[PDB]
């Protein structure tokens, strides 16, 4: 999700963008700045929110060991999702 | 269920492993 | 003032002194030493060049890390000089060069190339520039240079309004084309002065004066279209101060009167080789020429610089040149 | 009496010699002197730990256990009985890199280069078995002091095996190139003579002591983890000389060898660092599903143990000699003072009195059998 | 090793040893590459019951 | 014997394809070995095996000639070689991306790229954190 | 004690004390204390006077003969009055034992010079006068080992700051490697690690 | 055997420190406080000495 | 009381002497070190630099402390004599590549915030 | 046109027979010396490439500094470095070498050798294995291809 | 126990003497050693052919650093920064705030590559598996700059080399 700046330099996922008057962007020329493309934010934002007929789900980003340690997320408010505090997966309980 | 598998020596043990010096005699008087 | 260009730090090699320069012509002699004031107290230097990475790769160890950014350049495209010139808040200009090219002549580098740099550094929104002419120059001088360089001090006063021009008078140093030019004619035995060098005055400035020279007209605030002249403390009759430098460098002095036209003849001769040229025609009767003298010009004092005599540096200048009795000067 | 300053491993020496005589050598050191003394008070024992690879680079491993050992002294725990016989055997090995290097440079310097190269194939393929186990060829950080950070894959038992048993034909091979030349003995036999009083004296230790006849060894006299399991012979010689310290270090290499065999058949199972999460990690499995397991991981990797408030000289039988840590424990997770004993510097400090009476060539061989590296002498 | 016999013999003669049963070249004598996984088990303290960390 | 040794030479020399392909080799790897081509890649590097030979000369890569956007016909680096090839090529697995392919990724590259210093593509440093200070910004009417 | 935990030896412990206590028996004049730790190490605590005589007898008698000087080196307390410790190893072949011998001193009063009885001492001391400042009479040639020419300083003192107060470069306007005040790019980050909750009860101080 | 000199101790001259880190610079002996976020008063028992605060800034590569 | 152990002297003039005869030493090896070193200096300003660093600690009351000066210079006249420092050892004394620290209040108040 | 096509070819045989022939002078200071030793041992064979195994300083082409480098040892690696003949490059091997690496925070130490001399080529690693070296004197012996001494001459 | 290495007497006889003479005037033993010299001329020398061959690595092996992210594509750091904590040689820089939907993430992620001793203790400390050293090797620098990493070229580098990373990693995390 990569944005340009209006003087024409890529806005990175953190947001940074040196200003028109920055003399620090003399650094990049005739060479070039490094930009991830794939934004994590976008990327999480993209994955469908599980639906679970339980009250408590446990949560360890997959792969078992080579995930991240296992969390127990509650599923009681109704008005929003629960949220992996690790990983960003989102769990819902079937409404109606 | 499954059993412990790590690294060890096989069955019996090692081979022998030469360690003396060993600087032979041509032979010529 | 640009809060990134807030000065920071205790002004060493990691602080922050506020200063975006772009050094044209920081592969020379002067440019090595105005380079090494510039990054010794934190400030950030561009350096456009247009020969190999490798000569310039001296200049490498004068900056911290990223306070020294390379470029390429040449100055027959005003492109270039924009995009070397962009974000700079300082540019200073040390182009030259003492013998004529097949490429360029003392018009293009000295009027042309200035002219230039002050045009676009003006066009960039550059705050201050600072320019390098001779103190001898002058439209009726005979040699071109100095008439090159009255010249391009008319372009680039005319381009760059409020352009700071300084004028220094015959630098001596380590690297210097004056001392070793003159300690350089032992190969040749005697030494040929024209009219035995009785006839011409020097008045010869310290390297290191002329650089914390250009270092603090960058600082100082009021020194924005002013005209300055660096010389040396001690005038000289150029006989004796070639005396002087044979003496220092233990070599045999051995001056012969010379017929003017007969000295140029033989720096015409050294021309024609495509290497660097020992001497020139332009050369010869530069050096044959006496120092002009303008009191009215602020000078080196009015800078908070007090200018250092050639008797303490010609023995660093002189000795590897070998393998006491200071001249007598006049004022 | 004419003077020349030797300047620049890196070595600055200041003799006066008469004529070809040495009549004096002044060592001059501190050109790789980085203040690793005083920059370990500011880590934990763990990030204190890479610093003893540095200390010795030719032998990375013995310097780990030796900072382990007193580490593990200093917390009253004791390591596993297979984290043990792995740190003898890596141990054994270390050695065997370290003779090689000693040896060879030794011969180099002397002008006979064959065997740097025939050896240093054997030196790579230990590098090998160094990279395989830890990620590391050289600066490993291997030998914890808790046991050792991760267990060996499963087949370098048997590459070892396969390695060691061919290294005997490769000393044979270096000892027909050096042991019985005539030019290697004149320039060796009776160079460098040390009496066993004087070695004593000046704090000699390791093979600077067995030249001299004193039968004395760190590893039978002072054993640590297991060497007082293995079986093996200390080689002794008669003369003092560099002839019989080279002949001492062959040995070595030989009997190192024959400890490294035993090790291999004798290897057992079980765990391979303390099962105290305390003091060391936990598994990656129990950190992500235990919460204890995860709370101990958090603190053990940010603030570091606890170390009990005290001091100890803890010292090992070093390929080099006797290397030893004085560690001074104030109770928190930084170490108060930790002072480090190299061999080296007591060697260097003995080179003038060594090198009394000798021809300047003869200098270089007396440095070369005190079996001298920078980074240890200058920490 | 891919050495003539003529080769063979004279390199033996020449170092007085026999070179092809203490070869210093890697073959296929060594460990493969790939391994089966491990299974790397547990040390005293895994107990359920009777292991109160203030006795051990 | 020697009649064996020549015949192997001269078979070498045919399995280039010939006398110009031999030369090719010759001139680009300092090498005549010829082995089983185990893969193919995707920039046009080939790799080949040999196990009959000692460890560490039993697998290597004929760089191709045209990467990304320079000509490498004679200068081939390291940094050259794909991951997946990489794992193989280093002895860090015993079988081949093509037998085992490694695992798809939407953001893994798609197109591998060589060590790019001294080249205009370089990475340069710098902050990738925002203003941590304000200024105040003045009124633009005049007080009074 | 199960696995975990390092095992006891009662015997070593007994015959430290033995000879601990027979040490401070036959030299009274300068024994101040002796004490065994719990892994059986065994430390001496004399008086500044008795650096010669006491380790003389750790050399000499039949007794203890400790012929060889493993290391000896200092310790920085700065809330002590006396700020320097003086650490002696001692290693004795006939016995195979070991044996720590303390002394104490400040920042002007000299301590005697050991080379007599040990040469090994001569680059110790040397090392000690480097990194602390402390002073060996009757020393053979005491001079700096360990840091630069010209060194200002003691950086082994607590209070020596750990990247120092000068660093070196080269200049170009002078040609040569030149020394300025230290500025440092990053700052070394300073991390408060140790915890509340304390975690040895037997290590406990009265609270005065 | 004594001199018995009566002056109060000064080591300035010795300690290799630069002239304007010791009379410009003003140092705290203080018990630190307790971190109000824990209720453990370990880290309180000792006496600190600590330096005034000196400029920091921001390096221009890498900030 | 207030007894301490000495050092070299007993009383001041005893440490004066000391000092004395090491300034002696100094203003004796300075041409040499000047010529030896092949340093652009003068012999004066040379001797006049031995002279300020003497004159730096001049304020010394305790014999101790003189005296262990005192050891310290020589210990540098030593390192000086036998040639084991270096050119830039020696021109360490003169700070010619440091930019000159002004004093005054009002300098100090536009560089930054240090007094 | 001739002169602008023959001191191209000029310059490509001079890079060429440059960078065939690199004779390295290697200041062997701490542990990735041993590297260095590993990379002229057989395994490698820097001789192999033309790089000849401890060459002498007054005919060497290229510094590498293999190793920490000490306030006490920078003067004499200056020194060094001024007596090479003229083209001279250097290579910084390792951590300590590139930026003072584990030594970093430390009184006696150069946080980099470029500190002191310029640096060519940083060769990343603690230590870098004797491959990596190997990578990164190719990497130098590509950008003496790269440079162009006769073109830069002639358009000047 | 323990060996004496040159505890042996020569023999006087005469036949002894004469053995030792010839060996003195004929050079038997240099002939041997030139014998030794021989043989190792005519064995298959130990080089390989770098760069088209390269020496064995192990999948415990660390190289460059590299920042991975989960199958989804997010990063898996959540800025705990437990590897800027553990760092013997204090290489990373770490600065962390709330994400603009509320995740835990890094704004600033630095490594100097040039105080970083390839220790591999990040790695370890790491509770999710995030900053890994992965197994390239071969880059060396024309410049200090480019040695100094900030996120974006972690990121790039994890995304350019995740291929090869998870297959170590299945390779060697049963050991972890
Ligand atoms: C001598 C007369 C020429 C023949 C010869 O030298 O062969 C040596 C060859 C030596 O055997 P080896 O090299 O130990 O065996 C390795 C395999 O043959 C390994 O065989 P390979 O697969 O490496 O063979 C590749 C082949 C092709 O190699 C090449 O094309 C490059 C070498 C060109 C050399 C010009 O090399 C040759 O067989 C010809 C060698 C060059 C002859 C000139 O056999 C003999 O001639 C022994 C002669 C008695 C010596 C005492
Ligand atoms: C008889 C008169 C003599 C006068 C003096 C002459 C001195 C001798 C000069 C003749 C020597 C010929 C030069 C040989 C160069 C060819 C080498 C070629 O193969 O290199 C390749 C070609 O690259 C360059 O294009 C070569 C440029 C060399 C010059 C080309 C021809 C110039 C000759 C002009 C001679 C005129 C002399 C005029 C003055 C007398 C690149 O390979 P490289 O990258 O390295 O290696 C990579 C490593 N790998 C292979 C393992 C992957
Ligand atoms: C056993 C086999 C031996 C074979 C015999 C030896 C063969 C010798 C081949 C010589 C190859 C040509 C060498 C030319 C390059 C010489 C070195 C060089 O690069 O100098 C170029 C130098 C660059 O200097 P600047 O740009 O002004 O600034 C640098 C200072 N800051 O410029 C020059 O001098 C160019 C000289 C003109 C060369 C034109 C012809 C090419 C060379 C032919 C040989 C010359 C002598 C005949
Ligand atoms: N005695 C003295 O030195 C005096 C000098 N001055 C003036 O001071 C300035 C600096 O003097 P000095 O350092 O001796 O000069 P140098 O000859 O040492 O160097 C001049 C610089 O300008 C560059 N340059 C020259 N010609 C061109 C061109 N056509 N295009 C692009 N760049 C070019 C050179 O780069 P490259 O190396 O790539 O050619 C070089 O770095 C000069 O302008 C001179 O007129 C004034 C009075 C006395
Ligand atoms: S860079 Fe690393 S391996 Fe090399 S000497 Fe320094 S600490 Fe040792
Ligand atoms: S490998 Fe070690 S030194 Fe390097 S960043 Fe990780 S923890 Fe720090
Ligand atoms: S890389 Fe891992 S250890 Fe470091 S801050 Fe991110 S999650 Fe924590
Ligand atoms: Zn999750």
């Amino acid at each position: 999700g990569v944005r340009t700046s209006p003087t024409g330099e890529k806005v990175t996922h953190t947001g940074q963008a040196y200003d028109d008057g920055d003399y620090r962007r003399v650094r990049f020329s005739d060479r070039q700045k490094e930009v991830n493309e794939n934004f994590a934010i976008d990327l999480i934002a993209e994955q469908p929110v599980s639906e679970v007929g339980s009250r408590v789900i446990s949560c360890d980003g997959g792969g078992g060991a080579l995930g991240h340690p296992r969390v127990y997320i509650n599923l009681d408010k109704e008005t929003k999702t629960g949220t992996c505090g690790y990983c960003g997966l989102q769990f819902r309980q079937p409404h109606h | 269920a499954s059993k412990v598998k790590q690294d060890m020596p096989p069955p019996g043990g090692y081979g022998p492993i030469d360690y003396k010096r060993n600087l032979p005699r041509r032979g010529l008087s | 003032l640009h809060h990134a260009l807030i000065p920071h730090g205790k002004g060493g090699r990691s602080s922050v002194s506020g200063i975006v320069a772009t050094v044209f012509g920081a592969t020379g002699f002067l440019g090595r030493y105005v380079v090494n004031h510039l990054g010794r107290m934190g400030s950030q230097v561009i350096v456009p060049y247009r020969c190999e990475p490798y000569d310039t790769m001296h200049l490498r160890p004068m900056g911290d890390l990223g306070q020294i950014i390379f470029m390429e350049w040449n100055g027959k495209d005003k492109d270039s000089i924009r995009k070397v010139v962009e974000h700079s808040n300082v540019v200073i200009n040390l182009v030259g060069r003492e013998w004529e090219t097949k490429n360029f002549d003392f018009e293009d580098v000295f009027v042309k190339i200035p002219h230039a740099i002050a045009q676009v550094s003006k066009e960039a929104g550059v705050e201050k520039l600072i320019h390098i002419s001779h103190l001898n120059a002058d439209i009726k001088s005979p040699s071109r240079y100095l008439r090159s360089k009255a010249v391009g001090e008319k372009e680039v006063r005319a381009a760059f309004p409020e352009a700071t021009i300084i004028k220094p008078s015959d630098i001596f140093g380590r690297e210097d084309r004056f001392l070793n030019y003159f300690a350089s004619m032992r190969w040749f035995g005697g030494v040929p002065l024209i009219s035995l060098g009785k006839e011409t005055v020097k008045q010869p400035v310290y390297i290191v004066d002329v650089s914390k020279g250009i270092i603090n007209a960058i600082k100082d605030p009021d020194a924005k279209g002013k005209t300055f002249a660096f010389v040396g403390p001690n005038r000289y009759l150029l006989f004796d101060l070639v005396q002087y430098i044979f003496a220092v460098a233990y070599r045999p002095f051995l001056p012969y009167p010379l017929p003017h036209f007969a000295y140029r003849w033989v720096g015409r001769l050294f021309e024609v080789s495509p290497f660097e040229p020992w001497t020139t025609r332009d050369k010869v009767e530069r050096v044959h020429m006496s120092d002009m003298t303008l009191p009215h010009l602020p000078g080196l004092e009015d800078l908070g610089i007090q200018a250092t005599p050639l008797e303490l540096k010609a023995i660093e200048v002189l000795r590897r040149h070998r393998t006491v009795k200071p001249a007598k000067t006049v004022n | 009496n004419l003077t020349l300053n030797f300047g620049p491993g890196v070595l600055r020496l200041v003799m006066e010699l008469s004529g070809e005589m040495v009549r004096k050598c002044d060592p001059h050191i501190g050109l790789l002197h980085r203040g690793t003394e005083k920059l370990i008070e500011y880590k934990t024992y763990l990030q204190a730990l890479p610093y003893f690879d540095r200390l010795d680079y030719v032998s990375m491993m013995c310097n780990e256990q030796a900072y382990s050992l007193a580490v593990e002294k200093l917390l009253n725990i004791q390591p596993p009985p297979r984290a043990q016989w792995i740190r003898v055997l890596f141990g054994e090995i270390t050695r065997l890199l370290n003779h090689i290097m000693a040896v060879t440079t030794h011969a180099l310097d002397i002008g006979a280069m064959t065997p740097f190269f025939w050896m240093f194939e054997e030196r790579e393929k230990m590098f090998e078995f160094y990279e395989r186990v830890s990620g590391a060829r050289m600066h490993a950080a291997y030998i914890r002091p808790g046991g050792v950070h991760q267990d060996l894959p499963l087949g370098l038992l048997d590459d070892i095996y396969e390695f060691s048993k061919n290294f005997s034909f490769r000393i044979d091979e270096l000892e027909e190139m050096l042991t019985n030349n005539r030019i290697w003995r004149n320039r060796t036999v009776d160079i460098g003579v040390v009496t066993a009083e004087d070695a004593l004296n000046y704090g000699f230790s390791g093979v600077m002591l067995r030249g001299s006849g004193i039968q004395w060894d760190l590893r039978k006299t002072q054993p640590y983890d297991v060497y007082d399991q293995v079986e093996f012979d200390v080689p002794i010689g008669s003369r003092g000389d560099c002839y019989d310290r080279y002949l001492c270090r062959v040995e070595e290499m030989r009997q190192s060898l024959r400890i490294i065999s035993q090790c291999l058949n004798k290897m057992p199972p079980g765990e391979i660092k303390v099962d105290d999460a305390k003091v060391s990690p936990p598994k990656r499995a129990e950190m992500k599903t235990s919460m204890e397991s995860l709370i101990h991981h958090f603190k053990l990797y940010t603030e570091g143990y606890q170390v009990p408030p005290g001091a100890t000289y803890t010292a090992i039988e070093a390929p080099k000699g006797e290397f030893g840590v004085y560690l001074v424990s104030d109770g928190s997770s930084r170490p108060y003072r930790c002072k480090i004993k190299a061999p080296g510097f007591a060697h260097l400090a003995g080179l003038d009195k060594m090198s009394k009476g000798h021809m300047l060539a003869d200098v270089v061989a007396i440095i070369g059998t005190q079996d001298i590296v920078f980074g240890e002498v200058d920490r | 090793a891919s050495a003539t016999r003529v080769i063979q013999l004279l390199r033996n003669w020449a170092s007085g040893r026999d070179l092809q049963a203490k070869l210093q070249l890697r073959y296929q004598e060594i460990s493969k590459r790939t391994q089966p996984p491990p299974k790397l088990p547990v040390g005293p303290s895994h107990k359920l019951s009777n292991n109160y960390y203030c006795t051990r | 014997e020697l009649v064996q040794v020549l015949r192997r030479g001269l078979q070498q020399v045919s399995g280039h394809g010939g006398l110009r392909g031999y030369l090719r080799v010759l001139f680009r790897a300092n090498d005549v070995r010829v082995g089983t081509l185990v893969g193919e890649d995707k920039y046009g590097n080939k790799y080949y095996e040999d196990n009959k030979q000692f460890f560490g000369r039993h697998r290597w890569v004929i760089y191709t000639t045209e990467m990304n956007g320079r000509d490498t016909f004679w200068d081939v680096d390291g940094s050259m070689v794909p991951p997946e090839w990489h794992r193989w090529l280093h002895c860090m697995t015993d079988d081949p991306p093509t037998t085992k392919p490694p695992t798809a990724r939407k953001y893994i590259w798609t197109n591998h790229k060589f060590n790019v210093s001294g080249t205009p593509q370089q990475y340069v440093p710098y902050s990738t954190t925002r203003k941590k200070i304000q200024e105040w910004v003045p009124p633009s009417t005049p007080y009074k | 004690t199960r696995p975990t935990i390092r095992p006891r030896n009662d015997v070593v412990h007994k015959q430290l004390s033995a000879f601990g206590q027979y040490v401070a028996e036959i030299l009274p004049k300068y024994v101040q204390q002796v004490q065994v730790s719990c892994f059986n190490e065994l430390e001496i605590f004399i008086h500044p006077d008795g650096v010669i005589p006491v380790l003389t007898f750790l050399r000499d008698h039949t007794n203890a003969q400790f012929k060889s000087l493993a290391d000896l080196t200092a310790v920085d307390v700065p809330t002590r009055q006396n700020r320097f410790e003086i650490v002696y190893n001692l290693l004795s072949l006939r016995f195979n034992s070991r044996i720590r011998v303390k002394t104490y001193t400040d920042e002007l009063t000299p301590i005697e010079s050991s080379v007599t009885v040990y040469k090994a001492a001569n680059w110790y001391e040397r090392e000690i006068w480097d990194m602390f400042g402390v002073f060996f009479a009757n020393h053979p040639d005491l001079r700096r080992i360990l840091t630069d020419y010209g060194f200002e300083g003691h950086p082994f003192r607590k209070d020596f700051p750990l990247s120092g107060y000068v660093e070196l470069r080269y200049d170009d306007e002078v040609k040569r490697v030149v020394a300025e005040p230290v500025e440092l790019a990053q700052e070394f980050r300073k991390f408060d690690l140790n915890s509340p909750w304390e975690a040895f009860p037997a290590y406990r101080q009265p609270p005065e | 055997q004594l001199i018995a000199v009566d002056e109060k101790l000064d080591i300035t001259t010795l300690t290799g420190v630069p002239e304007e880190h010791i009379k410009t610079r003003k140092v705290r002996i203080f018990v630190p406080a307790r971190n109000n976020m824990q209720s453990g008063v370990n880290n309180t028992k000792k006496w600190k000495m600590e330096f005034d605060t000196r400029e920091r800034w921001e390096n221009p590569l890498m900030g | 009381g207030t007894s301490v152990k000495p050092i070299f002297s007993r009383d001041m003039n005893e440490a004066k002497r000391r000092v004395r005869e090491l300034y002696r030493a100094w203003y004796r090896e300075v041409p040499n070190t000047v010529h030896l070193f092949q340093l652009d200096i003068s012999v004066k300003q040379g001797r006049d630099k031995v002279r300020e660093m003497f004159m730096k600690n001049a304020h010394v009351t305790d014999p101790r402390v003189v005296d262990l000066l005192v050891i310290k210079g020589k210990m540098e006249l030593e390192e000086t004599i036998n040639v084991w420092k270096q050119r830039t050892h020696i021109m360490r004394f003169f700070h010619e590549t440091e930019a000159p620290r002004p004093t005054d209040f009002l300098s100090k108040f536009y560089v930054g915030h240090d007094p | 046109s001739r002169g602008e096509y023959v001191v191209a070819k000029l310059d490509d045989l001079v890079n060429w027979a440059r960078r065939s022939s690199l004779w390295p002078m290697t200041f062997g200071l701490a542990c990735c010396a041993v590297e260095m030793m590993h990379m002229a041992a057989p395994r490698y064979d820097m001789d192999r490439f033309g790089v000849v195994f401890r060459a002498s300083p007054r005919q060497s082409d290229v510094m590498i500094v293999a190793g920490t480098l000490t306030n006490k040892m920078a003067p004499a690696l200056r020194k060094v470095y001024d007596q090479m003949p003229e083209p001279r490059y250097v290579v910084s091997m390792g951590s300590c070498a590139n930026g003072g690496g584990y030594y970093h925070y430390s009184y006696s130490v150069v946080r980099g050798c470029d500190r002191i001399v310029p640096v060519d080529i940083y060769v990343p690693g603690c230590p870098p294995t004797a491959e990596a070296l190997l990578y990164g004197i190719l990497q130098l012996q590509r950008k003496i291809k790269r440079e162009k001494r006769l073109r830069i001459w002639y358009r000047r | 126990t323990y060996k004496f290495v040159n505890m042996r007497e020569p023999s006087m006889d005469m036949k002894s003497v004469t053995d030792r003479a010839a060996q003195t005037l004929l050079w038997t033993e240099l002939v041997r050693g030139l014998g030794m010299t021989l043989s190792y001329l005519f064995r298959e020398p130990a080089t390989i052919n770098y760069p088209f061959e390269k020496g064995p690595l192990s999948p415990r092996f660390r190289g460059e650093h590299a920042l991975r992210r989960y199958p989804s594509g997010e990063e898996r750091c959540i800025a705990c920064k437990l590897c800027e904590a553990v760092c013997p040689a204090q290489a990373i820089t770490i600065e962390a705030e709330p994400r603009a939907d509320g995740s835990r993430r890094t704004t600033r992620y630095d490594i100097d590559m040039t105080k970083c001793i390839y220790c591999g203790f990040c790695q370890e400390a790491c509770p999710v598996d995030a900053i890994v050293e992965g197994p390239n090797f071969e880059f060396s620098t024309e410049t200090h700059e480019e040695l100094l990493y900030n996120k974006e070229k972690l990121l790039n580098n994890g995304d350019k080399w995740e291929a090869e990373i998870a297959a170590n990693i299945q390779a060697d995390y049963l050991y972890r």
